[PDB]
């Protein structure tokens, strides 16, 4: 089979979902080591991996998969599919109002337009699994866009995006040009840029024709543009991640809580401001010599620096974690996990009644979390909530945040479980208050598809 | 026209 | 005449409104010097000033003024008037639904209930003037509440408030007890407290009988309680200010913007977080010996400290200034200021309007009506002059009033705001052309924000 | 004194507020009888009353009252005061942004502009009392606008208004022109018209110079315009009433409830529509011959006509009444009512304590409603609410609807009271269940300023 | 093959979608003639049709389809699946929080709970097709619920529903009891009822055991209850329709507009009310002998009766039509319709797209894809064609879809909507120019709203 | 500009 | 509990 | 009941 189907097959044969994600990423950038890539390339340099194996991504996505998608799925223009053109320095969009029927889409294609399909994971099970696995090692949502460009044309103007982009060339060839950030402010930019023109660009740091199987990575802020030539089309899937997952976004959540804490715990933050500070502070008093102004400025800095001591970093981490649980795509279980989870319980309906009912967990049952990135224990208003991802839709935020409450008498074993993965812990050895608690938690988690047993449960 | 959509637009 | 009517008559003779504010505060805490008060007493200790003059506040407010207010104005129970009773260690409110008529208000009073009238400045012009002047030297909104308690009783349970309080004894006598903050957290408390019981308090740092003319000052967070005894009532006015005007509130506004500017001008704040920080950061991972956790912690502390550099202090300063202007009571004008402002123009009606047509000239000498009525702030890409002249005596009844200032006048607008109270010849404004000097002056003047050395004549 | 002060003095000397309102209206249109005016002129014809007594309205309002108003009250442009100009067929408004200081207002006036002051009742106590009394005999809110026009000018373009207008000439002279409705649809129009031009008007049904003391009435829908000439100004107060108080507005509230009732009480309204009515009903099937269409139309008419039998006319009347209570201006009591109501209770604060406390009502106390148009008993969700106007602001809807609940054990006496005015009913004879009820109601009403006693209450 | 697979295979051979809807309903209630049913039975009496064929519905739905749905699709408890139990005269719901997994669903079933799956049309394509076809002949939305009850038990308490119900017995047997409305008010009830007890019911007008293939019809307002006995389960599908499609609902929309037009075109509705009607009209004035009251009453009745003349019936008709179109499930196409519509165009992908470029011509013969997919309605000052082709099988998941029709095409658009299923040559449309005939046709066709007699070729 | 205002505008 | 859901609402 | 009302809110 193809390299993609061979590695996918391997993943099924690996216990830990953490190892699974690490193994897939290793495959994605092979032969270069993930450790080198993360300590030297990630967010610092554009990276081109010439695979020299056109079959590398076979089974991931094709123009046929898209053809059958537009025809069988309800793909909507403007929402899921975008037809773009770039001619004589101007970007244009010829998006018709409505469903993207093959007749209309391919028609645009013939007219010289490029097709951009947002989040193919919402339809392709193979793309979903690919991304669903990679998100775990990114610690950040992994989305993707598919780009289809006709021969001798360019559908997009030069621009930079707000995420870390991995361009996987799936069909055809395409001449790419990646530019280093133009100015300091553009380095690792927060928001996407507008459409630029050649006159706004310097020399390319990397210019090359991509061939099926190659991988091209570049950080957010790197301007890039691509075009087809010599009578051949191009199809590629761009894997993006790390959208607004910077130190700033973290501080953005910290500060508010930190200043609130500092005020509640330290009187220096509760002291009143000067009665007349408005006499020397303000835009009109910028050009002043008053020493009270320099003292005001010094006081502000001093107070700001203290804030670090009151920062609830753990709470914010849990909230980010929680948001990442809501953002995550639902997990793709291995055959083993399935067979050992409530999802694979033998109970079904066969002749005129349900068969094999009565599967119960005992104190002897050995268990462990279905996977390492499906749930998170978060504290909110003296309450403990176990947020999970198993019930998430493949469509971003289609479903609201799912969680179940955990009582103090179970928080201890719940912690252990989230930390024991993939080690098997016997229910009887769960650190609780009573046997009723140990079976309670285990049963509640199991029935929610958040837990698996060492052996399949039998009546 | 827009560029890459990490999340699908409204 | 009484000290009050004399100091007010004295204020009407003082040129600067800043000096006028300073003088009235000097009077309010006399013989104690303002400099000492603010330096050693403000926000630090409870202060009792025994005036030894029962006429000191005569003219400010009285129970008779209360009777007329309840009778001639629409004082609403729950909103304007509160009737409270404190008995057997428990606070209770007995506000009927509807308008506060004298027959109802005095029936509660005779029933041993204490009356609290919120914001008498909205009804009484003397109180208004008092607060309107003091707010200027406070740099913060000056509110007030009038408290009336019947003989042999207590209307309120022990509590502390979220503002700096100045208690003026108007009539009668009352036994006050003031306590120093109980815990570090209660010192300069941010929010008012619940009603306490006797056993929640320790010994008083100040216990005394207040008589007409005395002043009692205590910081936010100081628990205090009072009661009437010996068969006599009590009436006092509690002047308050400094509600949420702390360095914390300032920071609360500066930080969001600080990280916003840093993220834009410094890549270090734009670097992605660790791919696995969720493995060692979080409540459950509190005891982790992971050396990466302390590194994460350290970096967070280094980034925060850096934020001071990006802090747009002046912008927030202007914002709080704009809020204080919206918060401010309308200015009380001296005869001279009125006579020289648009408010005093002789243009009236006698079958036709008389004395109309006066206009400013380049020779006209002008300056701001007062120093605490306007503020120039830039919001977005344009300039705006926020003023208080059109505010209601009722808190935030009206909306934030302002007028746009064009760049060709910004310089002149700034000068006027800072050169007070020095008159400046309109023909000497920093503006590019003559039309721009006259337009600004005319616009400001017509808004009741400017005054001239000589009355405008046609 | 002046005719206005003489009649006002008389009103104080009349018991019934109903008679008071009837007496004031009689004065307003004197010498013509109200009965003739209402059965023949009201809403049918323009009416001019040449008083031949320039002092008729003295004490009502003057240019001086306005001068001192702009100076002492907080009059805002656009909200309370409007400066209007009408030149060369075009209406213009030169409203400055902000407070209407005398300097600015009179300046506009000198520039040829007209001043319109909305609802002078909000400031003038005499205008308030005038309107507060007239609303009672109108059964509809009585508002007013004051218009001040400079010599040799016109501030407004021809137009018609959505209310019944009574123009009282207070100072100066003014040439008026009133036109009959132009078309059927314009007769008793629902909404105000735009600004018309002379070319849109026919011949005047009434053209005349008004002099101080005169009254000019015209119905909504009658186009009118006025101008000054010959070097003299004009001041007039326009009393308006009957805004959207038509049969249509009443039906507008009825229908919804009627159809809901009909559906709940009659199965014919609950039967399903034809499965295929969409085949012959619709804009595209308008030009059809299908008899099912004529049957559908006949069915609709038949059902609509039935609706009258299910109309909750009383409920809607109470709701309108209630809305009129909310709309009404607070009452102006006579010296007698005051002295006999809680408002005039002798209790005050004199030396160092309140004097004369302890006024109590007994079963012997004879009482009756303070006035006939201050309260209304309304049923809402099995509950009884006595809505009143005593706590209303002189500023329209400044205060929300005021009411007090009435329990079933008191509804009987509450009814009697509202119907006994101005007859005195002894509390002991109130039809209730217990003496506790009779004193309860009486005391609650009295203390709310909704009731008065035959004699002043004494300790 | 079974009757179902045969009638469906028969539908795929019927030209008109209207006749197709008629045939399927004819099948659903066979041998009973539709004409008799609608004339004498619809909304009047409960009807039991004993098919005497247990294979009648084979292929429509089964418990196996349910198992797969719970397993392979995201059926959510509370929203999609409901587990109910009826014991000791009391109804109870036992829905766990979360996803409906087989292990949970079957555990409740074995616990004697009944399962109710709401709107299987959103998941099952056979049910969808069934409802999509029947909605056309109902003139109203056709919904459905699948009910599965374990042996020896009752899942629901006696109740009536707010819709016309058609109960199809899919598997097993069940004891049904249907009651005629108890009171005049309950006849054709507007809203569903609460759970009743045995003593709230009288004697059944219909009591019987349903076996696979049978059909039970009963009107809204008929109380009904069922239970399983003799150790066997039950599975039925309840087809429902006619929710709030009464003359009252129609009136509910016509009246507001009626008085709105009357008030504008008839002065009598613009005349002021009486100045003192409040004296004799109102609850308290109910027993008043005031002859003015009856006059007021009479006038109100005369005015209402007049409103019929001003009623914009056609407008509301179009509005309800637009709502039915938004309410409609997407159309199920026959092979022929697909082959002749944009959906069937051979334009696919083989390194380049093949068979692309086909376009309509004036010679092209066309007609609407189906008769219940579009509606032309005027809202405001423009025309709009609302269609159902882009609707989701999930109720109101998508928003009301339409396309504006220009006046130059209104006539042609109307013709097409009415001339179905007669093909019309595009060159023969009522439009002014040739470009307008081709533009409309092309626009409609590309939207999947039109079909051609011959497949488009390039 | 407007005409008579039975109720004072916003 | 509820009865027939012509329209699944929750 | 409440305490000092720096700002009358109700
Ligand atoms: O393929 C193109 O023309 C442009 N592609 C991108 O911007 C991308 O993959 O991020
Ligand atoms: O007077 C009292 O009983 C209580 N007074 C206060 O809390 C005050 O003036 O702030
Ligand atoms: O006085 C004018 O110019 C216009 N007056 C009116 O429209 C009026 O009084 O209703
Ligand atoms: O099957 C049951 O117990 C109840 N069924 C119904 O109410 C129905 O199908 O509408
Ligand atoms: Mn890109
Ligand atoms: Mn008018
Ligand atoms: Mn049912
Ligand atoms: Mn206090």
């Amino acid at each position: 089979m193809s390299p993609l189907r061979r590695v996918l097959a391997e993943l099924n044969r690996i216990p830990s979902s953490r190892r699974r994600a690490a193994r897939l990423f290793e495959w994605l950038i092979a032969p270069m080591p993930p450790d080198h890539f993360y300590r030297r390339l990630w967010e610092r340099e554009a990276v081109l991996v010439r695979r020299q194996d056109h079959t590398y991504y076979q089974g991931l996505f094709s123009t046929a998969d898209l053809d059958s998608m537009l025809r069988n799925e309800e793909v909507q223009f403007g929402q899921h599919l975008d037809a773009a053109r770039y001619i004589n320095g101007r970007r244009e969009t010829l998006n018709p109002p409505g469903r993207a029927l093959p007749a209309a889409a391919w028609s645009l294609y013939q007219a010289g337009c490029s097709l951009r399909l947002c989040s193919p994971q919402a339809f392709s099970t193979t793309v979903w699994q690919f991304l669903a696995v990679l998100q775990e090692q990114f610690g950040s949502m992994a989305g993707s866009n598919v780009y289809l460009t006709p021969p001798n044309s360019q559908g997009f103007a030069p621009h930079y995006d707000d995420i870390e982009a991995f361009v996987l060339q799936l069909e055809g060839r395409k001449l790419w040009r990646v530019y280093r950030p133009r100015a300091p402010t553009e380095e690792l930019a927060l928001t996407s840029s507008p459409n630029f023109s050649q006159d706004d660009l310097g020399e390319p740091v990397l210019q090359t024709v991509l061939e099926p199987g190659d991988l091209l990575y570049f950080p957010r802020g790197f301007i890039h543009q691509a075009e087809c030539q010599d009578g051949v089309h191009s199809l590629h899937l761009t894997l993006s991640t790390y959208q607004r997952n910077t130190w700033g976004d973290f501080l953005e959540a910290i500060l508010p809580l930190a200043v609130q804490a500092a005020m509640e715990e330290n009187v220096e933050f509760r002291r009143g401001l000067p009665r007349d500070f408005m006499d020397y502070m303000g835009a009109q008093h910028s050009d002043s010599k008053d020493p009270r102004r320099t003292a005001f400025m010094e006081k502000v800095r001093v107070l700001v620096a203290r804030l670090g001591h009151f920062a609830p970093v753990d709470a914010v981490a849990d909230q980010r974690a929680k948001d990442f649980i809501h953002d995550s795509l639902p997990p793709v279980l291995t055959d083993r996990e399935r067979a050992l989870s409530v999802y694979g319980l033998p109970i079904r309906w066969e002749a005129g009644e349900p068969v094999n009912v009565g599967a119960q967990l005992t104190t002897e049952t050995e268990v462990h979390m279905l996977q390492d990135g499906i749930a998170r224990l978060v504290g909110e208003g003296g309450h403990l909530f176990l947020y999970y991802t198993v019930e998430n839709s493949r469509v971003y935020h289609l479903e609201e945040p799912k969680c179940l409450e955990i009582y103090p008498q179970q928080a201890d074993a719940m912690e252990l479980l989230l930390g024991s993965y993939p080690e098997f812990v016997r229910v009887g050895d769960l650190p609780c208050d009573s046997v009723e608690d140990q079976l309670s938690l285990a049963t509640t988690l199991y029935d929610k598809g958040l837990l698996l047993t060492k052996m399949p449960l039998a009546l | 026209g827009g560029n890459h959509q990490h999340i699908c637009k409204p």
